[PDB]
């Protein structure tokens, strides 16, 4: 039916990985002294098989990141209160507690926006001591440390409620990654096996599935 | 020497032992010197 | 011929910081080291070898790649298996950079089950590479097959693929060398049973850098 | 062979030499060797 | 592809006494003489040929060598076995200028040992040639190897080698041609057993003086 050519736009690998989707979701749950009042997000990729399976197609990237955190409250009714989003670069200490000294260092850069102003957006380079992401190293840092590759830090964020005497809310923060000017090298095949662990890829070979579903015999193309 | 890299491999219906005949001479710069009786 | 790793004749560093420095080895290490030679049966199920891992501890460039932390160079692979014009079956040889050993069952590998040495260790699953990724689509890879009634030989000349110009030669392994049977062999009764799988690894432009001891 | 016995005579003698191998086997064999030579300063090589 | 001994390409003689006169016959004696094939099995030990021995009171040769008592003539030898590819095997096939026959047993020979005919006699030690002579170093001689893998047929051309330019051709045979393996023959079971030898001559520049009845 279909007789033209389509476009070769949509097919480039910086559209492959435009939109922002959701990468991370946490909860603060502020109020008391039980309640801790902060809540910490390592950044990573690899935490939903959407974009894992998407991202290990290549071995190495090399791309900048732009956040936005769209926080509601438990039922929504958002009444004005001033949020703090910090950001701890890589090689510095996260926060302990919600009035600890790691909120008043000036070398993390924090962005105070409110529950009622759109959502703050703001945008991370590209963080690594090598001059691409790694997501398959074949060494050691030098069991569990084989295939560990520290050069793929890129920070926290820790969100908090700028208060003074623990305001009573519940929030909860989604935290959507857009990547920009996204370069791959060299592919490798997409993985068919599901996954066991976050960061190893093991595979379970006491059930191998199959990468093509059954047929009656081999003569009958009818599937 | 003479080593064994890989296993000496034949289809079926022939033989599974061969010979190698080893030669030998010299170069063109091989020179002699002080003349003497051989000891057959 | 030849296959040719993604079009590069690889090369030296070009001005590179912190050298000026790193010596270039002559042919003293750039000759052709040939492994040993493994046999290939009916139920035989495939094999890799990590690089530079096999010519460690090995003559002159386990001696500088030992004793030195800094390493860069690029390799010259020439597989070959012996057949008569009897047997028949075909390999897959190819060259995977960055190749992980992923670990079974539900659990991490050993350290001799992804750094094997001189002999390559053999596959547990060679459908899905050992690493969940399947080997139907295995070709992406620089690739050549050696298919018992056309050839014999294959040859992949790699170039040095790192995000890092310079990494330790004894610690990580830049890429792997897999060699599957995909069909599997068959001979009529009286051939000969196991047919030889002979590799020479020639080093193009290896570079050294900061001597120990 | 011919060189070793006309230096039976002639005490001293120095220069250069060359040893040919040849296979005689049949047309369908097929194989490989190792033809290693060390320096007169070694023993033999005990691996390959 | 042919082996030319010591490198002559025989002539005619130069300006000699005693003729003039000679007969320089055509090529109704320089035709090819195909003798017999010798079949060549396992436990066979070697063969030898005196020239021009073979081609008395055989066709017009044998009518011009018996009835001149001058001779000088130069040769061209063409030996040829026809084997398969499942055979296995090599032939030394030598020319030795005044190859006499010893004599074993601490004892003379006959003269159909020394002086076979067209049927050639056959070796009791080839190890030592019948004479005292080791194998080992009888690549002197205008040789050619005949491998079963490699070639089949040895071209050797022999001029006239004697320090008289014109002899008899029924006392004095000049040369020998000698035809050993030195690796056996082994085959398969079912294969062919005895496998033949064929031998072509061509003479070049024959000469004759002096003519009988």
């Amino acid at each position: 039916c279909v007789v033209n050519r389509n476009g070769v736009l949509e097919t480039t690998i910086n559209h492959f990985f435009s939109r922002s989707g959701l990468v991370g979701v946490v909860n603060l749950t502020d109020g008391g002294t039980d309640t801790t009042g902060y809540a910490t997000w390592d950044i990573d990729i690899m935490g939903f098989v959407q974009l894992r399976r998407k991202c290990e197609m290549f071995t190495y990237m090399r791309f900048n990141a732009e956040f936005t955190f769209v926080t509601t409250t438990e039922n929504g009714g958002a009444r004005p209160y001033m949020l703090q989003y910090m950001y701890v670069p890589p090689g510095a200490p996260k926060p302990t507690g919600r009035d600890a000294f790691q909120w008043q260092t000036a070398t993390n850069p924090s962005v105070f926006v409110k529950l009622t102003d759109p959502p703050a957006q703001v945008s991370v380079p590209f963080m690594s001591p090598a001059s691409a992401y790694q997501w398959f190293y074949d060494g050691y840092p030098t069991n569990t440390t084989y295939g560990l590759c520290p050069n793929n830090m890129m920070g926290t964020f820790a969100v908090r409620v700028v208060s003074r005497e623990a305001s009573q809310l519940k929030l909860q923060t989604r935290v959507y990654m857009k990547l920009k000017h996204v370069r791959a090298w060299v592919p490798r095949p997409i993985r068919s096996q599901p996954y066991l662990l976050k960061n190893f890829p093991n595979y379970d070979s006491s059930k191998i599935t199959n990468s093509a579903r059954d047929r009656s015999s081999i003569k009958q193309a009818n599937m | 020497t003479l080593w064994y890299q890989t296993n000496y491999v034949v289809p079926p219906e022939t033989p599974g032992e061969a010979y190698i005949i080893a030669m030998g001479a010299a170069q063109d710069n091989f020179t002699l010197k002080i003349c003497k009786d051989t000891d057959e | 011929n030849i296959v040719l790793a993604y079009g590069e004749w690889p090369e030296y560093c070009p001005d590179t910081d912190a050298t000026a420095k790193p010596t270039r080895p002559d042919v003293s290490v750039n000759r052709f080291y040939t492994l040993d030679s493994k046999m290939w049966q009916e139920n035989s199920t495939g094999w890799y070898w990590k690089f530079p891992d096999v010519l460690n501890k090995t003559g002159v460039f386990g001696q500088n790649a030992q004793f030195h932390y800094l390493y860069r160079s690029g390799f010259c692979l020439h597989v070959q298996c012996n057949a008569s014009k009897f047997h028949q079956g075909a390999l897959l040889v190819a060259v995977i950079p960055e190749f992980v050993i992923a670990g079974r069952g539900s659990p991490h590998p050993g350290f001799t089950t992804t750094f094997p040495g001189t002999t390559g260790a053999t596959f547990y699953d060679p459908y899905v590479l050992d690493s969940g990724v399947p080997l139907s689509q295995a070709l992406i890879y620089p690739h050549q097959w050696i298919n018992l009634r056309t050839n014999n030989c294959a040859t992949v000349i790699v170039p040095y693929i790192n995000a890092v110009p310079f990494d330790s030669a004894i610690n990580h392994s830049n890429f792997g060398l897999i060699v599957i049977p995909v069909s599997p062999l068959k001979y009529s009764s009286g051939a000969t049973t196991a047919i030889p799988i002979t590799i020479t690894i020639a080093p193009l432009n290896s570079e050294f850098g900061g001597l120990r001891q | 062979t011919l060189v070793g016995q006309i230096c039976r005579y002639y005490t001293q003698w120095s220069g250069s030499l060359k040893v040919t191998f040849m296979f005689t086997g049949s047309f369908m064999a097929t194989g490989k060797m190792l033809v290693a030579y060390s320096p007169p300063g070694s023993a033999q090589p005990a691996n390959r």
